[PDB]
């Protein structure tokens, strides 16, 4: 869908204890966070667990584990969600490759909608 | 009867996604091409839905007055899989639908594009709520289905004993794909599909060989997973009978004039328009052909998407075929 | 007109296979039921085909005269994949077809049941040969297809620019499968399917949910490979529109009155016969309803197949519906 | 189709150097022996190669390896083919389990039609 735009460019920032970056879901409409069945995040060769993912949409930050409860919250189309990842090891200064795969629980689709992106940002 | 040229703002989803054109910009671009009919995905370009402010709706009406546009169809999306591990109770689906019923009524929309997967029971329960607001509910007939599919037949049998003119159909043009779309073919080729097998698949689609035979044979000749995906694409895209619309002309409220690529000659490569627009014309159709630019997904990774130019060429094609 | 009760000796294929019924016995049993129309699979009941002895055909005519039966339709079988790693040229297909044509002419058959997969090109090239013998070539429309499938539409367009009344259709009764066949259900349950998921699949079939949604959801509830196969059965068995037969009546030479199980009340549990036979009546049908018993392959696991009794019940159900 | 009748009862007899048994193809009509994409026969559960089979339809026997040119030979419906397997081991008296799997390259069917049987015969 928008698989070349998921990892926003020039968005890799260093949060104390982790790294945050902008993500746009590979879908053509606003989708609630509960329907994000899988959001696999890799930051330079290591997949980030869901307990290490906090999605910040607007001013509301939700641990990705508790996303099922966040049915009301909607990921707006084109909105850059700040997907903070509490990486166990700090990202050393320089160029880092961030790649996000998406599996969306679309109701009118028998199988989850799949998107994927892998960009090379820097901090 | 006149077929009105409309545009689904879905067509500009690319430019809206990258914050290159706003909703005002999208409606102005539609007004530039004379395609005053506007079909909107509230979940796509109206953040805050369904909890929008009255000021938003006043601004929407001000937009429409400024650009002479008319809001025609609202695309409702029913998230029956909202809650993991279960489906929405039909009672929950009633209130979720009521949201779009009220949103569309406030926007001034006349039709609601209901997805093809909604059960006829849900359309039966929300029917009184729709009559409260005088809202037409149009089930989307998109490929891999047609006006003779058993699911559509059960919808018809459910809405024949209800006898309500607010229940009807929104046919897609993907049920009139007479060629394997070239944009899809070249996308598959640049995803790692072997070109000769792709030509084979395209010829098989032209011969209407069944998706099962095509998948089996492409597998036998040696096909990568992308190639078997190209073969499975025949399941989705199908060529239905254009004349079948004449039977159901009364229950067709909106047509998604979808397209993938408009060449320099204002020609739609694959989808059958030279055969369908005459059918609508002799069917007495008086509605909107909403330009649904679909090729942006396929010309995405190696081509600059110019949604406005493609939609403009499509609008010219429609104007010529009308 | 009149709808003639006939039988496909395919119905008694179980008895012939185990050498309980000879061809003479099969035709005599058909005569007992009053189902004089005989439909034969030359590759199934008549060894020595294609090159049969000239005395075989005299014996066949003597059989028919003795039992008052009439040979109606010959089931042709085109082995396009006859040669490994190759598809027999259209030239080979032409002579393989002429084989069956001049077998049917000598047998005394009026129709040739062409398989549903033959290309319209092959039907076009063998048409001059079929005019010499005055043989009708009826393409079998059997599930998952119908009179509105793209393949059937291509066949139709190929045979309207030919204008030959020797090209038509042989509708199968699996395109009217009102319910998931109970015999199929119990087979699947005793192949190892989980009963509750099977009831779910049957309900989904009754609701006409698309086979893709059913396959996905059944996969989500813990369906076994046999259970997913039960789900994929939805692809093959489908409920078509019985009213579609009305506009293609002049091209329907033969009807395969397929059935799976006849209960003690002469009732077909699954297929649409109360809906279809009236369609054939009102449209105007003068062909044969060839009883084609098909449950033999599903009850064979544990039940003793009584082909004659099942076909007898089907014959009197047909007689009461006519 | 006829998957309980593939291996014929009371047919396992002993030929010099092997064992022959009657097989009926799990198909509702007569097939050319070339369209038999695979006939996997296991005597006592140990598969024998396709070069150790010699189908004996009627009065002519053809090595199963060269069946692709055995094109016009038809396996008649219900006909007991005397499938011969020259096992590289002399079978001893008693009960022997013979199983046969059939993958038939049917033309009007996208995938090979599959039948299977496993009977317990004796010699
Ligand atoms: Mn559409
Ligand atoms: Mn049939």
């Amino acid at each position: 869908m928008f698989d070349k735009y998921i990892v926003v460019e020039d968005s890799l920032k260093r949060v104390p204890g982790g790294v945050q970056f902008g993500v746009r879901l590979p879908y053509y409409r606003g989708l609630g966070l509960s329907m994000v069945e899988t959001m696999d995040v890799t930051v330079d060769g290591e997949r980030v667990p869901e307990e290490n993912l906090t999605v910040t949409l607007g001013d509301r930050t939700v641990p990705f584990a508790r996303r099922d409860d966040e049915t009301d919250t909607i990921w707006n189309f084109g909105e850059i969600a700040t997907v903070t990842a509490r990486l166990p090891h700090e990202l050393g200064p320089g160029e880092h490759q961030v790649g996000v795969n998406f599996g969306l629980r679309i109701s009118y689709f028998p199988v989850p909608m799949v998107g994927q992106d892998a960009k090379t940002l820097k901090l | 009867p006149q077929i009105k040229r409309g545009v689904s703002l879905y067509s500009f989803q690319e430019e809206f996604f990258l914050r290159k054109m706003t909703l005002e910009d999208c409606v102005a671009a539609c007004a530039s091409m004379g395609a005053y009919g506007i079909e909107s995905l509230a979940e796509q370009m109206m953040p805050g839905f369904p909890n929008l402010d009255d000021a938003f709706y006043d601004g929407w009406h001000a937009m429409m007055a400024k650009y002479g546009t008319v809001s025609v169809c609202h695309d409702m999306f029913l998230d029956t899989k909202k809650f993991r591990g279960r489906l929405m109770t039909l009672d929950e689906q009633v209130e979720s639908f009521v949201r779009d019923i009220r949103h569309a009524s406030r926007l001034g929309c006349t039709v609601i594009r209901v997805l093809n997967f909604v059960s006829p029971e849900l359309m039966e329960k929300v029917l009184p709520h729709a009559e409260q607001s005088n809202m037409r509910l149009g089930l989307e007939i998109h490929a891999p289905m047609h006006f003779e599919h058993p699911w559509v037949l059960r919808h018809i049998e459910f809405m024949d004993r209800l006898g309500s003119p607010l229940l009807g159909f929104i046919p897609d043009m993907g049920i009139f794909t007479k060629h394997f779309p070239p944009v899809m073919a070249e996308r598959l080729i640049r995803q790692g599909a072997t070109p000769h097998i792709i030509e084979y698949i395209r010829e098989q689609y032209d011969r209407r060989v069944l998706a099962e035979y095509v998948v089996g044979d492409v597998r036998n000749m040696g096909g990568n997973p992308v190639d078997i995906r190209a073969a499975e694409m025949l399941r989705h895209n199908n060529w239905s009978n254009p004349r079948r619309l004449l039977e159901h002309m009364d229950r067709i409220f909106h047509v998604h004039a979808k397209f993938y690529e408009m060449d320099e000659q204002d020609r739609e490569t694959s989808l059958g328009y030279e055969e369908v627009i005459p059918v609508l014309k002799e069917g007495g159709y008086s509605g909107y052909l909403a330009s649904e630019y679909e090729g942006n997904r396929h010309i995405q990774d190696a081509f600059e998407v110019d949604s406005v130019e493609q939609v403009r060429r499509h609008q010219r094609m429609l104007a010529r075929l009308i």
